[PDB]
This record gives C-alpha cells, sequence and structure tokens, in this order.
C-alpha cells in the first residue's frame, strides 16, 4: 500500500506534562497509547483525538511500553528499575516485575504472548514470565546500556541496540549470540525488523542471492545517532544498504504496513520517509517545533502517530 | 471454608499479592484443606482472609460462652472485608507511588540546582580571572580617553563580580537548608521499596479490623488483631508492627477535623470514626 | 594610584548622570503621550 503522511494533521495531543518518550498503536482497537517522561501513560483516540485515560502506577519516567499479539496487556517499563504489565480489559496494574538494575530502557512481549524481554543500563537483557513473573534466564554480553530491544514474528529471534555499537542478535533456544554487528559510526539508537510482507522486495532491492533453502532469511535494521540508517540480514550479518541524509540523531525506525518505504523519526524536528528499492522518495516533513521522540505506523488503518519532547503527540493522515 | 476461598480468590484474582521470593514456612496454618502444599503468596493471603472470618466464628463462640452478647458473622462480613482490603490495597499503593513520584522530583531538582552552584563556582572564577586582566590593563594603560572608558568598564566587570557574589550566596544558604530535606527524602527513597511490600498484610490487617472488629470492645478488638497478626506471622506475610491503625487509616489533618466535631480523644472513638469513613 | 580610583568613581558618576538623562527623556516621551488621556 502507498500510504505516506501529508503535512497537514488532524490531531495535536498535548495533555502530557512532560516530553513523550514512545508512542504505539493498539493491534484491534481504535486506541492509541502514549508512554511520557511524567511516570504516566496516556490512552488516546486516534480517530477523534480524544483523552481517554491515564495509567499513573509508575514511579519515574516511563520508557517504553508494549503490547500483545491479542492486544489485551500492557508492558510497561520505567527508570524505577521495573517492568509492569498492565490488563488492558480494566486498566489496572497486576503484575510488578522486580530485578533488572538500574534505568530500564525498552520492553516488549513476542507474539507467543507467555514472555517478556526487556533491556537497561545494567549491560544486560532479561526474560521475564507474563504468566507468573520470574526471571528465568538472563542475557549477557553487552559491555555498555541497551538501549531498545526487538523479537520476531514468531517469539525466537531477539535484537538488542547498545551504546557499545553492537547490534547482538539473540536466540531464545541456545542463548547465544549468534550474530554479532559491531560496524556502526557512532551510538545505535533504534531497531526494527521487516515483515514478511517486504522480504521479497528485498531481493531486487540489494541483489542479495537466495540460499539452498531458497528463503532470504531475517531482516535487520538499525538506526544510530550518526543520522545513519543501516538495514542489515540477521541470517548473515553483511551490509545491505545505508541511508544517509539525516540532520540530527535518529531515535526511531520501522518500516511501512505494504513493505515498499521506509519512514523514521529523528532528533532534526522533521519526519523523513526514504525508499530503498529505488531512492526515489527523499519526503522530508517537519513534525514538531522540539525534538521529535517516537513514532509508529497503523498496520491497517492510514494513520501514523509521533511523540516529542514538546509534550505534544500528533496524527498524521496517510495518502 | 472453600467458598470463603474460592471468593478471595476471585475477587483478589486483579490485586498484585505476588511475591516472587515468599517463603513457604516449615509449619503452614493450613485453614483450607485441599490448599495446595507449596503455597503461593497469593493462596497464603487467601488462606488468612479465611483464617480470619473463622476467627470471628471463634470470638462470638467465646462472648457466648461467657455469656455476652454476640452479633451473627455472614458472609456479608466476608464480602466487606475483601473489598475494604482490594480498596486499601489500590488506594496505599497510588499514595505511595505518588509520594516517591514526588520525592524523587524533588531529589532531581536539588542535584541539578548543586550542579548549577558548581556551574557559578566556574562562572564566578572566570569572572574574576577577566577582572583581574582588565583592571592590570587599566592600570597599565593609566601610567603611561579610552583609559577612563576601560577603567569604567573594569567598574562595570566589579559590579557583575558583585552580583554574581550575591547570587552565589543566597544560592549556597538555600542549598544548605535543604540538607535536611534531601537526607528525609532519600531515606524514604531508600525505605520505598520495603514499604511496598508490607503493603497486603497491613491492607488485610486494616480491613479486617474495619469490617469485623466494629461491634466488639477494646479488649477483643485487640484480641482479634493479636491473632490475626499471629497468624499472618506464621504465614510470613510482611506487615508493619509498629504503625499503630488509627494512625494508618487516617491523616492529620481528618484527625484533627473530628476532634472540632467532638470526637473523644480516644483510640476506640477514632477506629469508630474510621469506620463510619471507609 | 587613588587618583586612577577617584577618576573612575567619576567615570561611574558620569554612568549614573548619563542613565537619569536617559530615564527623564524616556519618562518625559510618556508624559507627553498621556495628555490626551
Amino acid at each position: 500500500k502507498e500510504w505516506i503522511p501529508r503535512p497537514p494533521e488532524k490531531y495535536a495531543l498535548s495533555g502530557h506534562r512532560s516530553p513523550v518518550t514512545r508512542v504505539i498503536f493498539h493491534p484491534v482497537f481504535s486506541v492509541m497509547v502514549s508512554a511520557s517522561e511524567d511516570a504516566t501513560i496516556k490512552v488516546w483516540d486516534y480517530e477523534t483525538g480524544d483523552f481517554e485515560r491515564t495509567l499513573k502506577g509508575h514511579t519515574d519516567s516511563v520508557q517504553d511500553i508494549s503490547f500483545d499479539h491479542s492486544g489485551k496487556l500492557l508492558a510497561s517499563c520505567s527508570a524505577d528499575m521495573t517492568i509492569k504489565l498492565w490488563d488492558f480489559q480494566g486498566f489496572e496494574c497486576i503484575r510488578t516485575m522486580h530485578g533488572h538494575d538500574h534505568n530500564v530502557s525498552s520492553v516488549a512481549i513476542m507474539p507467543n504472548g507467555d514472555h517478556i524481554v526487556s533491556a537497561s543500563r545494567d549491560k544486560t537483557i532479561k526474560m521475564w514470565e507474563v504468566q507468573t513473573g520470574y526471571c528465568v534466564k538472563t542475557f549477557t554480553g553487552h559491555r555498555e546500556w541497551v538501549r531498545m530491544v526487538r523479537p520476531n514474528q514468531d517469539g525466537t529471534l531477539i535484537a538488542s541496540c547498545s551504546n557499545d555499537q553492537t547490534v547482538r542478535v539473540w536466540v531464545v533456544a541456545t542463548k547465544e549470540c549468534k550474530a554479532e554487528l559491531r560496524e556502526h559510526e557512532h551510538v545505535v539508537e533504534c531497531i526494527s525488523w521487516a515483515p514478511e510482507s517486504s522480504y521479497s522486495s528485498i531481493s531486487e532491492a540489494t541483489g542479495s542471492e537466495t540460499k539452498k533453502s531458497g528463503k532470504p532469511g531475517p531482516f535487520l535494521l538499525s538506526g544510530s545517532r550518526d543520522k545513519t540508517i543501516k538495514m542489515w540480514d540477521v541470517s548473515t550479518g553483511m551490509c545491505l544498504m545505508t541511508l544517509v541524509g539525516h540532520d540530527n540523531w535518529v531515535r526511531g525506525v520501522l518500516f511501512h504496513s505494504g513493505g515498499k518505504f521506509i519512514l523514521s523519526c529523528a532528533d532534526d524536528k522533521t519526519l523523513r520517509v526514504w525508499d530503498y528499492k529505488n531512492k526515489r522518495c527523499m519526503k522530508t516533513l517537519n513534525a514538531h517545533e522540539h525534538f521529535v521522540t517516537s513514532l509508529d505506523f497503523h498496520k491497517t488503518a492510514p494513520y501514523v502517530v509521533t511523540g516529542s519532547v514538546d509534550q505534544t503527540v500528533k496524527v498524521w493522515e496517510c495518502r | 471454608t472453600e467458598a470463603l476461598y474460592q471468593v478471595g480468590k476471585e475477587f483478589t484474582s486483579k490485586m498484585d499479592l505476588e511475591k516472587p521470593n515468599y517463603i513457604v514456612p516449615d509449619y503452614m496454618p493450613v485453614v483450607y484443606d485441599k490448599l495446595p502444599q507449596p503455597p503461593s503468596h497469593r493462596e497464603a493471603i487467601v488462606n488468612s482472609c479465611v483464617f480470619v472470618h473463622q476467627t470471628l466464628h471463634q470470638a462470638n463462640a467465646r462472648l457466648a460462652k461467657r455469656g455476652g452478647r454476640t452479633m451473627a458473622i455472614t458472609p456479608r462480613h466476608y464480602l466487606d472485608f475483601i473489598n475494604h482490603y482490594a480498596n486499601l490495597f489500590h488506594e496505599k499503593r497510588s499514595e505511595l507511588e505518588e509520594q516517591q513520584m514526588h520525592l524523587n522530583v524533588g531529589l532531581r531538582k536539588i542535584k541539578e540546582t548543586v550542579d548549577q552552584v558548581e556551574e557559578l563556582r566556574r562562572d564566578l572564577r572566570i569572572k574574576s580571572q577577566e577582572l583581574e586582566v582588565k583592571n592590570a590593563a587599566a592600570n597599565d594603560k593609566l601610567k603611561k580617553e579610552e583609559y577612563a572608558v576601560l577603567i569604567s568598564e573594569a567598574q562595570a566587570i566589579k559590579a557583575d563580580l558583585a552580583a554574581v557574589e550575591a547570587k552565589v550566596n543566597r544560592s549556597t544558604a538555600l542549598l544548605k537548608s535543604l540538607s535536611a530535606e534531601r537526607e528525609r527524602w532519600e531515606k524514604t527513597s531508600e525505605t520505598f521499596k520495603n514499604q511496598m511490600s508490607t503493603i497486603a498484610g497491613d491492607c488485610l490487617l486494616s480491613a479486617a479490623f474495619i469490617a469485623y472488629a466494629g461491634y466488639f470492645d477494646q479488649q477483643m478488638r485487640q484480641n482479634l488483631f493479636t491473632t490475626w497478626s499471629h497468624h499472618l506471622q506464621q504465614a510470613n506475610i510482611q506487615f508493619r508492627t509498629d504503625i499503630a491503625r488509627t494512625e494508618y487509616l487516617s491523616n492529620a489533618d481528618e484527625r484533627l477535623r473530628w476532634q472540632a466535631s467532638s470526637l473523644p480523644a480516644d483510640d476506640l472513638c477514632t477506629e469508630n470514626a474510621i469506620m463510619l469513613k471507609r
């Protein structure tokens, strides 16, 4: 699909008293969820831009939020060293798993919907259980602050980006870093993998050769503060293409639901949509008066949301 | 007992009540027969609730034996007990989380303030150095019209340095005042994690007191509270044994307001007012 | 030595004089503007 955001906006939601840290879309409902630095998570209706409710259980600034496949649970991480699991039917905190020393940066529920991953300043990624709440296995190997963590589409592979210039892909079963990538010029901040709707579109975009099995293999991407966006092959570990042109540090990256275009945000106060198969789309779209922090793409609806340091969340129409 | 345990489990299912590091005592006070042999924290909490409900029956039987007057203990008492438990848990957890958030913000502000105190130190040093070089140049060029201009600029730098020094001592006075505040806030923030762990037992005891101990006199109110506390101790359920229930279930403003409403200055009267409130 | 101090004192006096003169001019202009009021 050729959904592309347009410069005009529909709602600029501003209820947060502190800079917004991340914004996500609900899998099924017409609900947008924003986590900010005032230790609160707010719930919005992106269709009509109406504030709905707030989840004020966290102590320090909330960093990352994530839904599961069914959208019935919300996992949140904050600087108060804890992971809070929210029951989205009643919007009440049900389980607060402790540990994982120092500021927790990222959180994600793998599609199997029974376990959680989390990244923090303590140079490790932990593995929790939704049902019980015990950290069963711990991932070690990162020598610095791990910023973002993202799993696969079937709950087997995990990538973690850190300040140590390494984006290490991990395995659930063997707990070994089968792919280690240390090639970025400066701090790597955001990662996001490729949906299966774009696996075919990478073959003619790069010229990679299929293996004996024929599958192109799982795909990676890692944005970094060096103003460069680079997409990576999980199976091999070699570079496909480097996307260059961002003015400032990039903070969020994700793929179009149709798997054709690249759409990302950065500290350059603008949203930039890039094409990689043909390098034709290079639309630059300002979004906020201050730094822009995070963003998300609706799977089916033509909507994109962006969170910024100006305590405002904005919704853009895709056309 | 099975019905009480099931009602407690279903009602307190959305309460956190999860302690991964729970230590099962060797002699669990098993009240519900079908309780799992290695019970969890939530199961122990519900067992304690059932124990409280049965303890009320035991107390009523004792009063009947001594020839006293008793009120019937119905399942509605248990429902009120679990309602109070859930409400008190939510309220105390929200209050403590908000307090710790406020304290964290205050401590962060104080740390930023002291960093700015250091930055004013370096700014003052630079200002003093440039004033020294300015008046040195003034004295050099004055012993050989523009000289008057530059010595006027020297006085301007001196006035700026005096204002910066006033900012220096005023800010340093402000920081020294907030030393006790920052110390208390740091102590409370460190003890936040321990306070969170005792919310379950404290709220269970307070809810049981509100729901059940209303009709009795101080002696048997104390007897019931001691029985519940001993059972919680035997089940390895953390609760605070230092705070008074009247202090826990009310704030000082409410107690002052009640005294203005001719409430007697008595612990039992304060508990009765709390029951009339919650 | 002290002569430089006293001529700089005179310079401060002239700075204060200039400030007072500017304030006088500004307030006189303000008064002329409020005659109709």
